[PDB]
């Protein structure tokens, strides 16, 4: 934020989508991902939970519960969401002023030179 | 020099450690200097030329320096104003902030000094062509 | 790939050959599904994917050389010339019949530099001439303002054009018809979806005449291509990236994915092979081998590769008129001094009468015929936009 | 989250609370890793993710010195300058080679200048060949000035930001960001 | 824009009248 | 920002609504800082 569009931060994509929905609305996620990883529910090796947990994650994925919860916490509880033309400032047309004075500067030279050297 | 924002009377007169508006008006600085330099040299040539009108040649090249002072005073003001608006663009755009620039009487006296030293230059081309006449 | 039949309860694919003992491992794009991991094992996904959107790579419009004339219709540019003649001719007539500097040679020249708003030197000193110049002064004020304002309207509407970059863009903008293969995981995604965007997209696709659903993927890719901007195809993320790299390099993949799937390597649920295979995939993922192989087969074997300012292509004929205007002016200074270095009313007698004889005739033969206005009409089909005419017609001033 | 020390070989975090016995399950953003699934059991991924790029959102650009030239491409402004020399040379060759004089090479530059900035004349070319040079450059000017105004109005109406980079291929090629 | 054409010809029609009238009645 | 009185049939309309527009409007109003809900009708007319 404090580098005026000169620092790009490489980070995980789920935080990158989360910080984009915070206040300020200053940051943006660009491109696609660079690698591919996953977050899993972990149990100790050899456990009664393991196989019903694995079949639960697949059932929540295909029913759309895991997509519903991500829209909820990343976007529906997202601060950022988703005019009135302003007057032209002088910084936009400052070039024709410099060409104006630079055109008057090169015109007084041709006056002072050539009439003396007639 | 600051005011009510933390109320400190800290005239920093910046040369070292610290906003960037105050660094961009540093970039525009040489043009009111060269304008003030060409005003002064246009008058210390003018003051002696009231004592010596004897050839004609004086008030022309001082009147060049009155007009070349105001033209670099234009570029002074254009660089000054555009440097404000470049940095008023890059602040942040929230619906809960407000930035308000305002030009003061020190800005205005520089702009009034344009019209005087340009009109002084116009009469300085007048009485040069009256002494070239006489 | 594998699906349990509801009647016979029998798997019929690569899942079938693992359940029914015919094979020991299935290294294939097999989607990790609930109903499949009830009967087989899966490794961790070697490839993540989802539903994506396939549109055509948009187009660019080619400025046909006199495209700078396009803000005004050709009937306007024709009647500008007929009014340029008319104002020149009325100038010379008013000027001769006055107490002249003007000729019709000069009166062509007053009326042009007034059209171009470039000022003139010859002023129509008669107040009857001042009515001529003054109405052509207001004429070209309204024509130049209408050219600039209709060109500003064009360039603003073309800059407001926003391409599809999401499923919400397809959700809103109903000018592009989007579809799915008629039988698979992609169609059953939208059918059971309770997400507000995808629920709206399914409502569009089930109720759409003609059918947006295609029967084959190669049918759905073709329908993207022969629709020029109007079809979007909802397919899997990995086929979308693969067809994007084929010939013709015509389509593109927009957005992110609409869901999350994975492809796993499947083993027959008892195997001693299942655990070393699972740790193989996680080793090939973190050593970058699985991303290396995707680059090799999607991109390194790809049959493709991988400003807002106005361009000279647009204002090109305004230079060709400029060169052609300079080229014609080299001809005049040639022949006019060759008229001067070699330097009557009977030619004035002949021409003025013989122009009228055709002049009386050409209006006469035209008003009595019936070929003033051609008028085609009809309905189209999306069959290559081929047209039949159900009303051809001719017109005359009275004789239709 | 859980890592293994090179000396003590002890698992920290939520992983070591599953390896050693404090916990029965770890519902968390816990990355499926090779070195972790050797000691615990993951499920299938409930969330797929990866490394991405974060940039500050593009705002309105700063205007340069020659920002006023931007409604027309630089290919146009060059071909206007070439054509301004082009119509003044041809106006001179109209005037020098066998005229109708007053239109020198410095005068033919001066007729075509106020023509393109739409500022009257000084004197009409009074030939016919001078007129066609004069008359066609007057239509050239009209289309170019109307296309400047119309394309600047489109810019000022529709604010359309672009990002500098669009992928990590772009970051690798540049050195500005 | 058919109005500025009718004002153009209507402006030329009222201009030929003022020509043909006043030069005869000079 | 659009809002509702904090207790009545109007607030309970959006809370139980399974119509796609009104489901989205309830999502906005429940998650809005500061509160879009007013306490009285005359309070809600004043805030307009
Ligand atoms: C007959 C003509 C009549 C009058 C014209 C006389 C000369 C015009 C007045 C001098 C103009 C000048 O003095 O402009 C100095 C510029 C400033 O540089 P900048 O980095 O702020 O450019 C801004 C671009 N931005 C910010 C994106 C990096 O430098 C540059 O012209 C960079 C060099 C580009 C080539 C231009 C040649 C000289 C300029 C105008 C002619
Ligand atoms: C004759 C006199 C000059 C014409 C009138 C222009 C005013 C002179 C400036 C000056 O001296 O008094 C005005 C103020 C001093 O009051 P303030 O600083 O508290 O402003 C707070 C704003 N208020 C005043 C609403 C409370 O100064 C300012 O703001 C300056 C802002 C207005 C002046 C524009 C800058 C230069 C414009 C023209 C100068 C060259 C042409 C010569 C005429
Ligand atoms: C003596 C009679 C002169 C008639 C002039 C009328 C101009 C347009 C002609 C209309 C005739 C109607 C025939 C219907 C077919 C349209 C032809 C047309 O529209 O003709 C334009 C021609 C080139 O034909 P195109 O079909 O390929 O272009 C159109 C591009 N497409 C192919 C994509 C549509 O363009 C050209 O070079 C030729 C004309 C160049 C532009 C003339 C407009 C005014 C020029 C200067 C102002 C006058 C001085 C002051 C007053
Ligand atoms: C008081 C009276 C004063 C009035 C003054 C006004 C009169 C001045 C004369 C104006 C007329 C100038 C010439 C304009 C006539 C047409 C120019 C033209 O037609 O030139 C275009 C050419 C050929 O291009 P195309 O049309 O065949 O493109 C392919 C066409 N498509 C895409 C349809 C298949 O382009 C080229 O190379 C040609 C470039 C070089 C030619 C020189
Ligand atoms: C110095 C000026 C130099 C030259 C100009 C001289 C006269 C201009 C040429 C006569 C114009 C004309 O002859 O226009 C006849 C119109 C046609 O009537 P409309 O029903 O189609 O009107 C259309 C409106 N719509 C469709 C909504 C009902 O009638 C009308 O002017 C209706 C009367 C309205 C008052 C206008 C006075 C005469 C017209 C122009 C001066
Ligand atoms: C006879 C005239 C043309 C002499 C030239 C001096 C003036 C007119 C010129 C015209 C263009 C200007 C420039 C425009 C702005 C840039 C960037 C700014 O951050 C510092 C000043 C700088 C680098 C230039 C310096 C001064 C400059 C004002
Ligand atoms: C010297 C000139 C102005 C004489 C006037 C006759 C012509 C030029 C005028 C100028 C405006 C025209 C009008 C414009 C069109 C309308 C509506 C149309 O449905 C019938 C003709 C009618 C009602 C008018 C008749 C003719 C009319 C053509
Ligand atoms: N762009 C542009 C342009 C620039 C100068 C003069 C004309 C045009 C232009 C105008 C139009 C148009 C059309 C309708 C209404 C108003 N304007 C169209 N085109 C154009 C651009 C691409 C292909 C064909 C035509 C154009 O190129
Ligand atoms: N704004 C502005 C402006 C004002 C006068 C003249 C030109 C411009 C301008 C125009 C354009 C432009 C570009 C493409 C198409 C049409 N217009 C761009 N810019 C501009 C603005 C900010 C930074 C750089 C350029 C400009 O400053
Ligand atoms: O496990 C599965 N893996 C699949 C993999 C692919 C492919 F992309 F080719 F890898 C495809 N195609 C999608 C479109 O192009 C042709 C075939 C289908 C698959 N299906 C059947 P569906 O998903 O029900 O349609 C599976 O079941
Ligand atoms: O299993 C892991 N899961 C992780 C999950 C996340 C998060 F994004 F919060 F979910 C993060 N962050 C990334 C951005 O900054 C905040 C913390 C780190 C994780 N790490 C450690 P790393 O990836 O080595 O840095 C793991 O080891």
């Amino acid at each position: 934020r404090k580098s005026k569009g000169k620092y790009a931060y490489l980070l995980e994509s789920t935080m990158n989508e989360y910080i984009e929905q915070r206040k300020p609305c200053d940051t943006m996620k660009v491109g696609g991902n660079l690698d591919s990883k996953g977050y899993g529910i972990a149990t100790p090796k050899g456990s009664s939970l393991g196989t019903p947990v694995n079949l639960a994650v697949l059932k929540l994925s295909e029913q759309g519960v895991l997509d519903k919860l991500k829209n909820k916490w990343w976007y529906d509880k997202g601060e950022c969401g988703a005019e009135k033309t302003s007057a032209l400032s002088l910084s936009n047309v400052a070039g024709v002023f410099y060409i104006l004075v630079g055109g008057l500067g090169l015109a007084m030279l041709v006056a002072l030179i050539e009439f003396c050297y007639k | 020099c600051f005011l009510a924002g933390e109320e400190r009377g800290r005239c920093f007169t910046i040369e070292y450690v610290m906003v960037n508006v105050l660094k961009m008006i540093r970039s525009a600085t040489p043009f009111p200097l060269v304008s003030l330099f060409f005003m002064f040299i246009g008058f210390i040539l003018s003051n002696i030329g009231h004592i010596r009108p004897h050839r004609t040649i004086l008030a022309f090249v001082s009147g060049i320096f009155f007009i070349l002072s105001g033209l670099s005073l234009v570029v002074g003001l254009v660089l000054y104003i555009s440097s404000i608006n470049d940095e008023m663009l890059n602040r942040t755009k929230d619906a809960e902030t407000y930035f308000n620039y305002k030009y003061g009487w020190s800005f205005a006296f520089a702009a009034i000094s344009f019209l005087l030293t340009e009109s002084a230059g116009v009469m300085s081309v007048y009485l040069f062509m009256k002494r070239y006449t006489a | 790939y594998g699906a349990r039949d509801a009647d016979t309860k029998i798997w019929n694919g690569m899942v079938g050959e693992l359940v029914y003992g015919k094979a020991d491992i299935a290294i294939a794009p097999l989607t990790i599904t609930l109903v499949r991991e009830e009967v087989i094992d899966f490794s961790k996904p070697f490839m993540s994917l989802g539903i994506s959107i396939m549109i055509k790579k948009p187009q660019k419009s080619k400025p046909g050389v006199f495209s700078f004339l396009d803000p005004l219709a050709y009937e306007i540019w024709m009647c500008i010339v007929f009014a340029y003649i008319g104002v020149s001719v009325v100038l010379f007539l008013v000027s001769r019949f006055s107490p002249n500097e003007f000729g019709i040679f000069n009166s062509l020249w007053f009326s042009l530099g007034a059209f171009m708003q470039q000022g003139c030197d010859i002023s129509p000193r008669s107040l009857s001439g001042r009515i001529v110049g003054g109405v052509w002064w207001f004429f070209t004020l309204i024509i130049i303002s209408s050219y600039t304002a209709n060109l500003a309207a064009f360039l603003t509407v073309e800059r407001m054009v926003s391409p599809i970059e999401s499923a919400e863009d397809l959700s809103k903008q109903t000018e592009i018809a989007y579809g799915t293969l008629d039988s698979g995981s992609t169609k059953e995604f939208f059918r059971r979806s309770k997400i507000a965007v995808f629920d709206k997209m399914w409502t569009y696709m089930r109720s759409a005449e003609p059918s947006v659903f295609v029967r084959t993927t190669a049918e759905g890719v073709a329908r993207v291509r022969k629709s020029k901007g109007k079809y979007a195809y909802l397919l899997e993320s990995t086929m979308n990236e693969y067809i994007e790299q084929r010939k013709p390099c015509d389509t593109m993949k927009v957005g992110g994915n609409l869901d999350s799937k994975g492809y796993g390597i499947a083993t027959p649920k008892g195997s001693s092979l299942g655990t070393p295979v699972n740790l193989a995939v996680l080793k090939l993922s973190e050593q970058g081998v699985l991303d290396k192989l995707k680059n090799k087969w999607w991109y390194d074997k790809g049959e493709c590769g991988a400003t807002s300012a106005l361009s000279l292509s647009n204002v090109a004929g305004v230079f060709y008129i400029l060169v052609g205007g300079l080229g014609l002016a080299m001809l005049v200074a040639l022949i006019e001094f060759c008229y001067k270095s070699r330097a009557g009313r009977k030619a004035l007698t002949l021409l003025s009468s013989v122009f009228a004889v055709c002049g009386l005739g050409l209006l006469g033969i035209a008003v009595s015929t019936d070929y003033w206005l051609y008028l085609e009409e009809g309905i189209i089909l999306p069959q290559n936009q081929s047209t039949e005419v159900k009303m051809s017609l001719h017109s005359g001033l009275w004789r239709v | 989250y859980g890592a293994r020390d090179a000396d003590t070989k002890i698992w920290n975090g939520m992983v070591g609370e599953l390896v050693y016995g404090k916990a029965d399950i770890a519902i968390a953003p816990l990355t499926i890793t090779l070195v972790r699934e050797e000691v615990i059991d993951f499920s299938k991924p409930f969330m797929s993710l990866g490394i991405s790029i974060m940039i500050k959102k593009p705002q309105k650009s700063k205007p340069g010195v020659f920002s006023f030239l931007d409604p027309l491409a630089y290919e146009i402004w060059m071909c206007i300058v070439f054509a301004y020399i082009g119509v003044s040379v041809v106006l001179f060759l109209v005037s020098r080679f066998s005229p109708y004089n007053e239109f020198g090479i410095f005068n033919s530059l001066w007729f075509s200048l106020g023509a393109f900035m739409q500022q009257g004349c000084d004197i009409s070319p009074r030939s016919l060949s001078g007129r066609i040079v004069g008359g066609v450059w007057w239509f050239f000017t009209l289309i170019i000035i109307s296309s400047y105004t119309a394309n600047l109005a489109a810019f000022l109406t529709v604010e359309r930001m672009v990002s500098p980079i669009e992928s990590a291929e772009d970051l690798s090629k540049q050195t500005e960001i």
